[PDB]
RNA sequence: CAGCGAAGGAUUUGGUGGAUUACUAGCUAAUAGCAAUCUA
């Protein structure tokens, strides 16, 4: 239950730093703020590393074995991570701002540009155990006079070519015996040298500067001593070079400027292969694939990330995120994608597994305040500060409906019908609730009776009663449908922000400004029970303010709460860097999550070092409708916290004779039901999978009819989280058919137990199985046409 | 932008062939996403 | 015994052990290299930060260590190791079996004295290299010439000579010619220390009766004598900043300061270190500086500074006494209890037999701080009792930290040796708290716990009664009386709903906590000594008296595992943070790891000291053990955080031993099965034209499969290559005169989807065929070969409606069951 | 065995509190006399409409029960009896007089039938409420009645109404008062004696429904 | 100098100010004890803040209530509201928060009108 | 007054030291030198 771990970070495909590819360039590693995201672009998936720098990261490299990563932040706190185990190996503090870090091509050394010293360390093994000091220093060279801007290793890991703000570039041999081969310095640029590369044969050296000159250096005679043979110029007048890279094998120089324009050249002849623009913001990063076919560009101001193949002129992806400006989120009615309403005025529909945005919608001319799904993922409603609620078909991607009032107000929250006839929206300057029909477009009603700004709205999903709650310290329940026009006001102790509604519509949980979460019975309007949450809230100290984090009244309350789908838990977040979840029977804190440890954000540290910034805040929390997770719209992105059953041995009434050995003996002796319930009492995912695949098709329905009723949600949620990605489609559908036929009355009379295990199953039937069935159906009908009709002339 | 950035609490940030069209919706590989009534 | 889960990382909390440290000087800064057992540690003397720790543990204890500029020379059992930045550069094996026990380094020479009164000289090869490396000669101090060698020094400007300080004599060797230049007269008492003065050719000798001699090593006389009666002299140091002071260090822990110019005694720092641990073991002035670094055997390293004089004209006669400056320290006695302060594995609480509670940092050793015992004020306003001569609290039996409400109120609850109340502490302030919870039955505190709401603390007395206090306000809330003998374990649920107590009468009581009922009581077969509650999985483990570990869950109150194998009393145990393993340690000098899923012993370590405490980190990072000897905390890292270990039992289905199940490729040949690959490949193939608008071997294998009537290699190549390659191979298939390549592809897809594997890909390959050149198939429809190939493709493909009505049933009934 | 200590000093206050008042902190009884546990509703379909599961100290809960439809199904049935007792033009508003005569009638119910008077009044409700009734199917005014069933809230409503107005007319000009006539009415309705106005009226309504069923 | 706490209890036009401080255990309404609060049939309406939570909460504190306005039943409802939320506020400020929200849970399970009145009315239908 | 109460108790304040981010040493013209010195 409560054992959530940080899974993913949706939104924000790039923040600051350098993009890296893999060696077999399938994944790309992107520095999001202090995490690192890794997007696998072929196997369409994505993860974010769990570890966390304390400032924004500025350098990334992983060796070409793929086996370990090193990430340096913007004051030199390096972190060495095991890339396969996903666990951090060492924390090493270089003392000043490191501009670049690079592993050697042979993997065994890495070097980095810390200030004006090039320092080469040698890589610790991944097979060795963790030591107190795993890095052993090779050397530290100081020949530059100002800060080094770039490294480049040679093809053999033998020379290293560094570029500085000082107007030179230098070549250093790795070992001392080749010191005479590499002792030259390369002058002649008017500005900062942005890059210095070898050719494929390491005979020519190209040095690209900030003003726009690329110099070709050759070991010629005018003795032989590294002349400059040709200077080529970009002649981009106002713009200047922001990032350079070179693929030496395909002779491809890729250059991004401070105007969004990037050009890519075939270098020793200097012929413009292509020139095109990311946008208007500067191109902060260029990176290239190992085969040189993909170019990943990152612009840091809008947080955007291209990877673009330059042969077939086409963008593998275009993915722009939102730093700090995200007002709301909503899970799709199957937990496959999250819709994000963001303050720059747009809707963005992010896939969860593959961490990318599918569609974006810009028809609001101001900050979109709320999104909400309806009609089972077919329609999606959003309300913004420009005065409009509007509806979005997620099939034809059209804004088909726009609802305004008559009073020119700005809407801050909405709520739709279950049977989506009516949308409803509340403002923070009008004290009314606006009730629109969705079929026609008209303003059906204006509900009046709050004496304070309507902070939150929610329709009960079962009996369709409206619950609004406002800053006049009052939650209010409106019976709209069918001749009632009934109003029931429940007073509460302080002013309310974030009401939420149970999945059965029985109760409503409100968050108040005191710091509490009160839970009320709707039909008999009396309080069922409250949680006192203002003492398990982490409220950090800002830098500008002159009052301690203990005595602050800034963020000791929750501005967004949400029920779990079994109705038993509440996740909650606010303008603080803790999100807390509770179980509402016992009113006790299950777990508290620190949403950021970035010291670049403001409200993170409670105690500031006695030796504006974007504050940290969560603006919306939601539980996943299909699989045991929650998304939180922080300032860093959409933090996705999820459990997984691979770890955490948590049995269910095992005894001493219940053992993996006992389970495989019962499987080998083919008591299949006993093996299945032994694996359920182990609650071990590999054992459940092993027994599940070992049961034959002949006796799926006998086992599925004899499964005990306490192990029913376990086998249903297992079949869901297995069958989304497993290939055994007919096996999983046979099991689903046998379970629904044998015990599908228990499910119907215990709806909210199997409310997230059944939504995960019909995330498998309509999303892989129905697509396959559509393909075979179209093949059958094209066959019947192509052989049944007359093609003659 | 500038009047509502100073009238607020929380922080607000601010020819070649193509500007790559980085922001673009409608795409789960949809081509004829029009309505049958629209057609 | 080497392990396969945990590997040794460091032993934290150690600063010194009373080997005389060495000082070294890089440029104008100073470092201080102190021995901690078998490693040394380099400290930055301007701030006492831990720069370096030696990379490997030496095979025995380091016994004499010196430091020139970049290099540190550490002598242990037989040999001298030359270390730079911790990493060992060289190892000088001596040709003896005698233990090397002194050394000096001057010039190209390293001179190492053994304990059989032989001296080994080692020489550099060429005077430009970094350390003395080659053997040169051997010197011997026989019984005629002098006693046991008590020090080995080189006083300056002495061209390749060596002052050897024996117990009675002072010899002077020429170490190039191997000669004994000068042997002094005898000394009437045994001399223990020596230090060269910054005066030219003067050494200072310290005797076992109380006198400092100032021997002039060129005249052969003694210049002056300083008498400190009944004090054995253990250190000598000289001030070198224009103030001629000497600092002697006395093995009753005293540091006495003398003016040599005006022959007075400046000041005495009394009890600067403990006499019982050796007194002041090494004291030295950082040269040119008024700061002196002392170190003692009580695991402590201090600095004292001389402020400038307070009289603006006299100065030299009004010498302000030395004051204290920075210091590092740890426990002076081996720790008795261990806990982790937080889930981040950053701080760990640690209580010792020297009656101190330290908070040690696993990230940076400067952050280690002693929790203060300065009591608060009484709540009413009455007087607090106790002695006026303040001493530390009795040594800590148990403790329990739960930082849910940290900074808010009292946070740690701790139980001391043979006293009837449990103190509280605040980890945020790092100090004691306002409350001492009584037991209310005149019994000593045998266990403590506290809930994870942070509101409640639980005291378990030796007369068998649990008392539940409030941590905020410090008052009795409830009191359960079930046991009659001593309650050794209390814990509570993560939801404050069921508590579990275990006493050494061998009954585990299960109580409801909100209601004050008991849910049950289970009688085991031995007295229970210790409980550990794994709180997420609700499984608690008991160390019984019959040397078993009983793992029992609190939900259904059954013994669910029973782990046998320990040969003596189980000292400690702890759960893995995921709750899969349990690591125990017992008085047979062993540490075992048990996989309680399978119920067997994964790994065992025979460790020479008995491990008295074992704690996992609250993440899966580290194991922390605590042994009988050694003032620190031994730290291990689990290698199973980076690899996966086999849960296969030691003594003295490889996927099921490695907890995996690689899902088999297809379960039955009559079952449809998708590809082992991404699900999106079907959609990419079916719509890759509009996707991009929004953004040969094949022919030879096809022909060879048409010969052999087996297209398995063709279909393997098709399932292998990429969507652009698939479209470009299907789009070029010779659709013109006899139509062979089309019909070979069609009955290849027939042979493919007869096999019920990769069938969504075979379906899209047929869709791509009909899309690319289904117009030529429609054109020469009624052609015999292509019509028969499509006929048998439909013959196999018409058995695909099993999937259709299967997903129709699942969709319709799932919708009906969910909605209605 | 096992015992919990949860007070650690005998509680004494400076204001002296009566011994039965400080005995009332272990169980809530109506008027500190009549226990609410082991008071069951011996007829199902009326449990969840006669409410005896939140014990009270006096029949004067000033809560608001007339602003949703079935919210008066969880007013405690002693207070519903009290509120129905304070109705006519003479005795409107006088809830303290109604509470005082409810206290007197429960005292004399217990002194006549030595059993729990809350159990007696709950049995009187569940025996009085009619289980069938007739509506007048109109046809423009064709005088024909059709038997309908009757919902449990209407059964509890009409039960309290029949009992209270039977006590009024039984106390109309006899020597007995409203408290004594209501006691006789609740006792006879509890045992179901057919000597009460209330269950004679129930038997007439049910018999007419049986007639023109 | 003393830890003290002031709360308010209101029904229609009665209003009751309750001062709670540490003491010996005396509960006094309008100077007279709590066992004199007429109309004597609603004395248990006044008592139920004491009997719902036990007199061991009141064994260490002394309350005084000053009640003006209203009528008989409005004054007993003001008294019980003032006593209840005064005990809650005292255990908030000077005793632990766990006993604070245990008291809030007990009073709210009995009736939350001990802690929150029904104040602004009517409804214009 | 009672009570609390070990060769005393309370309040206030100045200075210094250690933490307030996760520990790979100083200098320079830096593949090494110096640190007693870079200069003939």
């Amino acid at each position: 239950k409560s054992d959530f771990k940080f899974s993913n970070l949706l939104g924000t495909v790039y923040r600051q730093g350098n993009i890296t590819f893999s060696d077999d360039g399938k994944q790309l590693l992107s520095p999001v703020g202090n995490r690192v995201s890794v997007f696998d672009l072929i196997n369409n998936k994505s993860f974010t590393f769990e570890y966390e720098h304390r400032k924004n990261i500025a350098a990334i490299d992983l060796n070409k074995q793929g086996t370990l990563l090193i990430s340096i932040d913007e004051d030199g706190r390096a972190i060495l991570v095991n890339f396969k185990a996903r666990n951090v190996l060492h924390h090493f503090n270089f003392k000043e701002k490191c501009s670049a870090v690079k592993f050697s091509p042979d993997g065994r050394l890495f070097a980095l540009a810390s200030g004006r010293f090039l320092q080469i360390w040698k890589t610790p093994d991944v097979n060795k155990d963790r030591q107190f000091a795993p890095f052993v220093r090779h050397r530290v060279h100081a020949g530059h006079f100002q800060d080094i801007t770039s490294l480049t290793w040679s093809q053999d890991s033998r020379f290293i070519l560094t570029t500085s703000k000082d107007l030179s570039a230098k070549i250093w041999s790795v070992d001392s015996e080749e010191k005479n081969l590499a002792a030259t310095t390369f002058n002649g640029h008017r500005d900062y040298v942005m890059g210095a590369f070898f050719s494929h044969d390491q005979e020519k050296i190209y040095t690209v500067s900030k003003d726009g000159a690329v110099f070709v250096w050759e070991f010629t005679k005018r003795k032989y001593s590294w002349r400059i043979t040709k200077k080529h110029f970009f002649y981009a007048n106002q713009a200047k070079v922001k990032c350079v890279t070179f693929h030496p094998a395909t002779r491809l120089l890729a250059v991004g400027f401070t105007s969004g324009e990037f050009r890519l050249y075939d270098l020793p002849d200097f012929t413009l292969i292509q020139q095109l623009s990311m946008g208007q913001n500067p191109v902060n990063t260029v990176s290239v694939n190992q085969t040189g076919e993909w170019l990943a560009f990152g612009s840091s101001k809008l947080g955007q990330l291209l990877v673009y193949e330059w042969q077939s002129e086409s963008y593998i992806l275009k993915q722009q995120g939102h730093f700090d400006s995200t007002n709301s989120l909503a899970y799709s009615p199957d937990g496959s994608r999250v819709v994000t309403a963001s303050e720059d005025g747009k809707i963005k529909v992010w896939d969860i597994t593959s961490g990318f945005c599918l569609a974006t919608f810009e028809e609001h001319t101001s900050s979109v305040t709320a999104v909400q799904f309806a009609k089972r993922g077919q329609v999606m409603f959003s309300s913004s500060l420009d005065g409009t609620v509007r509806a979005w078909d997620l099939i034809r991607y059209r804004n088909f409906r726009t609802f305004t009032g008559t009073e020119r107000i700005q809407f801050n929250c909405l709520a739709v019908d279950p049977s989506g006839e009516v949308v409803c929206a509340g403002s923070l300057d009008n004290f009314d609730i606006h009730v629109w029909s969705v079929q026609t477009g008209q303003l059906l009603d204006a509900l009046s009776g709050h004496e304070g700004p309507v902070s939150c709205l929610s329709f009960s999903q079962e009996n369709s009663v409206l619950a609004s709650a406002s800053w006049d310290k009052t939650i209010r329940i409106w019976s709209i449908f069918g001749r009632s026009q009934q109003v029931e006001p429940i007073e509460v102790y302080s002013d309310v922000l974030a009401l939420s509604m149970r999945p059965d519509g029985k109760e409503v949980a409100v968050s108040t400004l005191k710091g509490q979460i009160s839970i009320f019975n709707i039909e008999d309007a009396k309080q069922v029970g409250n949680i006192d949450c203002r003492k398990d809230i982490i409220s950090g100290r800002f830098n500008q303010d002159r009052f301690t984090a203990k005595n602050s009244e800034r963020s000791k309350f929750f501005t967004t709460i949400h029920y779990s789908f079994d109705g038993m838990a509440i996740v909650a977040g606010g303008n603080n860097n803790s999100i807390c979840l509770y179980d509402v029977p016992n009113e006790v804190l299950l777990k508290r999550f620190i949403v950021s440890r970035n010291m670049a954000l403001n409200g993170t540290l409670e105690f500031l070092n006695s030796k504006m910034r974007p504050e940290v805040r969560v603006t919306s929390v939601q539980f996943s409708p299909t699989a045991n997770a929650f998304a939180a719209a922080s300032t860093e992105g959409l933090l996705i916290y999820s459990t997984n059953d691979t770890i955490l041995f948590d049995p269910f009434d095992l005894d001493v004779d219940v053992t993996p050995h006992s389970t495989v003996e019962a499987l080998r002796e083919k008591q299949f039901l006993n093996a299945l319930v032994m694996a359920f009492r182990l609650n071990e995912e590999y054992l459940i999978n092993k027994v599940y695949e070992a049961i034959p098709i002949k006796e799926i329905p006998l086992v599925a009819s004899n499964i005990p009723a306490i192990y029913l949600p376990r086998i249903l949620k297992f079949i869901g989280d297995f069958a989304i990605e497993s290939q055994h489609i007919e096996f999983n559908l046979i099991w689903i058919k046998a379970l629904l036929s044998a015990s599908g009355g228990y499910i119907n009379e215990h709806k909210y137990l199997f409310s997230t295990a059944m939504r995960s199953i019909q995330r498998f039937i309509v999303r892989v199985a129905k697509e396959v069935v559509n393909t075979t159906t179209d093949n059958k009908y094209t066959y019947r046409f192509l052989v049944s009709t007359d093609g003659s002339m | 932008y500038k009047l509502d950035v100073l009238s607020s609490v929380h922080f607000v940030p601010k020819t070649p062939t193509i500007s790559m069209e980085d922001a673009q919706p409608l795409y789960m590989s949809n081509a004829s996403s029009l309505a049958p009534q629209e057609i | 015994k080497n392990s396969k889960i945990f590997s040794p990382f460091r032993i934290i909390g150690n600063v010194s052990n009373g080997v005389p440290f060495a000082t070294g000087t890089l440029g104008s800064t100073f470092y201080i290299v102190t021995c901690v057992g078998k490693t040394f540690q380099i400290y930055d003397a301007n701030t006492l930060h831990l720069l370096f720790v030696s990379e490997k543990e030496t095979p025995s204890s380091i016994v004499a260590l010196s430091a020139h500029f970049h290099y540190v020379y550490a002598a242990y059992e037989n040999k001298v190791g030359i270390y730079k930045r911790g990493i060992e550069e060289h190892l000088l094996e001596l040709e003896t079996d005698a233990n090397v026990e002194h050394l000096c380094i001057f010039g190209d020479y390293l001179c190492a004295s053994t304990d059989d009164n032989s001296i080994f000289i080692y020489k550099k090869s060429d005077p430009q290299d970094k350390y003395p490396s080659e053997f040169y000669t051997k010197l011997t101090v026989t019984e005629i010439q002098g006693g046991e060698i008590v020090s080995l020094q080189h006083l300056a400007t002495y061209l390749n000579k060596l002052t050897v300080v024996t117990k009675s004599n002072v010899l002077l060797f020429n170490v190039r010619t191997g000669k004994l230049v000068f042997t002094s007269n005898e000394f009437p008492d045994q001399i223990t220390t020596a230090e060269p003065a910054p005066v030219l050719d003067i050494i200072a000798l310290g005797t076992v009766t109380g006198e400092v001699i100032m021997f002039n090593m060129r005249k052969g006389k003694r210049i002056r004598t300083i008498k400190i009666p009944q004090s054995r002299i253990s250190s000598l140091s000289f001030r070198t900043d224009g103030s001629s002071h000497l600092s002697v260090g006395t093995s009753s822990g005293d540091l006495i300061f003398y003016d040599l110019d005006r022959r007075s005694r400046i000041h005495v720092l009394k009890n600067i270190h403990r006499e019982s641990y050796g007194g002041v073991t090494q004291a030295t002035f950082l040269n040119g500086q008024p700061i002196i670094v002392t170190s003692g055997g009580d695991n402590s390293l201090k600095e004292y500074v001389f402020d400038p004089s307070l009289s603006q004209g006299s100065g030299d006669v009004v010498v302000q006494p030395p004051r204290y400056l920075r210091s590092r320290g740890g426990h002076s006695q081996p720790p008795s209890y261990i806990a982790f302060a937080d889930s981040q594995s950053h701080f760990m609480l640690s209580a010792s037999k020297d009656r101190s509670l330290w908070s040690f940092s696993l990230r940076k050793d400067a952050q280690s701080q002693e929790m203060s015992q300065r009591l608060h004020k009484k709540q009413d306003g009455g007087r607090v009792g106790g002695s006026t001569i303040k001493s530390k609290f009795p040594e800590i039996v148990a403790l329990a930290i739960e930082n849910a409400r940290i900074g808010e109120w009292e946070n740690i609850i701790t139980a001391h040796k043979d006293e009837k109340f449990a103190r509280t502490w605040d980890m945020r302030n790092k100090r004691v708290g306002r409350w001492t919870f009584d037991t209310t039955d005149d019994g000593f505190v045998k266990s403590v716990a506290m809930s994870q709401c942070g509101n409640f603390g639980f005291i378990g007395s030796s007369n068998g009664s649990i008392t539940i206090y409030n941590m905020q306000s410090g008052i009795l809330r409830k009191k359960y009386k079930l046991h009659k003998r001593a309650v050794t374990g209390i814990s509570l649920d993560g939801m404050n709903r069921k508590m579990v107590s275990c006493g050494l009468d061998g009954i585990v009581g299960f109580y409801d906590f909100n209601k004050s009922t008991l849910l049950g009581k289970l009688k085991l077969d031995a007295p229970i000594t210790a409980m550990v509650y794994h709180r997420s999985s609700d499984l608690f483990a008991l160390a019984l008296d019959d040397l078993s570990i009983v793992v029992i869950d609190a939900v259904t109150q059954r013994v669910v595992r029973q782990l046998w194998g320990h040969s003596n009393r189980i000292t400690a145990f702890d759960f893995s943070p995921e709750g899969r393993w349990i690591v125990s340690a017992s008085l047979d000098s062993t540490i075992r790891t048990w996989d309680l899923p399978t119920g067997g012993c994964i790994d065992g370590i025979i460790v020479d000291n008995v491990a008295t405490n074992v704690k996992f980190s609250p993440n899966g990072d580290l194991l922390a053990t605590t042994h009988v000897t050694g003032n620190g905390i031994c730290i291990w890292t689990n290698r199973a955080q980076f690899k996966t270990v086999s849960t296969r039992t030691i003594d003295e289905l490889n996927d099921i031993d490695f907890n995996t199940y690689t899902s088999l490729e297809q379960i039955d040949k009559e079952l449809l099965t998708l590809s082992i690959g991404p699900r999106s490949k079907m959609n990419t193939l079916l719509h890759l034209d509009v996707i991009r608008k929004r953004s040969s071997h094949f022919t030879k294998q096809l022909r060879e499969g048409s010969q052999s009537k087996d297209y398995s290699s063709l279909l393997a190549t098709l399932i292998n290559f990429s969507p652009a390659a698939v479209d470009l191979e299907i789009r070029s298939l010779n659709s013109f005169e006899p139509f062979d390549e089309i019909v070979w592809f069609i009955d290849a897809l027939t042979q493919g989807l007869k096999s019920n594997k990769n069938f969504e890909l075979y379906e899209t390959f047929m869709s791509l065929l009909f899309k690319a050149h289904g117009d030529v198939i429609h054109a020469n429809n009624k052609n015999q070969d292509i019509a028969s190939a499509l006929q048998n493709w439909e013959d196999v493909h018409k058995k695909e409606d099993r999937l259709d009505d299967l997903v129709k049933f699942c969709m319709g009934v799932a919708a009906f069951v969910t909605t209605a | 065995d096992f015992e919990v200590v949860e007070e650690f000093t005998p509680v004494v206050l400076a204001t002296p509190i009566p011994e039965e008042v400080q005995q009332a902190q272990t169980e809530i009884k109506l008027f500190n006399k009549w226990s609410f546990e082991e008071v069951e509703v011996k007829d199902a379909s009326l449990v969840d409409y006669v409410q005896v599961r939140q014990p009270i100290f006096v029949a004067h809960t000033a809560g608001r029960y007339a602003n949703k439809r079935f919210r008066k199904a969880q007013c405690p049935i002693i207070e519903r009896l009290t509120n129905s007792l304070m109705m006519n033009g003479r005795n409107n508003g006088k809830k303290l007089k109604a509470v005082r005569i409810i206290k007197h009638t429960l005292d004399i119910i217990n002194v006549l039938t030595d059993q729990n008077p809350i159990q007696v009044v709950v049995d009187a409700i569940t025996n009085t409420g009619p289980r069938e009734d007739t509506t007048r199917v109109g046809g423009g005014g064709a005088a024909r009645r059709q038997a309908v069933d009757v919902s449990p809230l209407r059964r509890v409503n009409q039960a309290i109404a029949l009992l209270t107005i039977g006590a009024r007319e039984a106390a109309f000009r006899n020597i007995k008062t409203i408290a004594e006539t209501l006691a006789e009415e609740l006792i006879n309705a509890a045992k179901g004696s057919s000597t009460s106005y209330a269950i004679k009226k129930k038997d007439e309504l049910e018999r007419v429904a049986k007639s023109n069923r | 100098a003393v830890p003290s706490v002031q709360t308010f209890g209101k029904k229609k036009s009665a209003t009751a100010v309750a001062h709670v401080k540490a003491g010996k255990g005396l509960i006094k309404v309008n100077g007279s004890p709590i066992t004199l609060v007429e109309p004597e049939i609603l004395r248990f309406k006044v008592y139920e803040p004491l009997l719902l939570v036990g007199l061991d909460k009141f064994s260490n504190i002394d309350i005084r209530v000053r009640v003006t306005g209203g009528g008989h039943v409005s004054q007993v409802y003001a008294i019980r509201q003032a006593i209840a939320k005064g005990l809650v506020a005292y255990h908030q400020k000077y005793v632990d928060e766990q006993s604070k929200n245990e008291l809030k849970k007990a009073f709210t399970s009995y009736d939350r009108t001990l802690l929150i009145a029904d104040s602004r009315r009517p409804e214009p239908k």
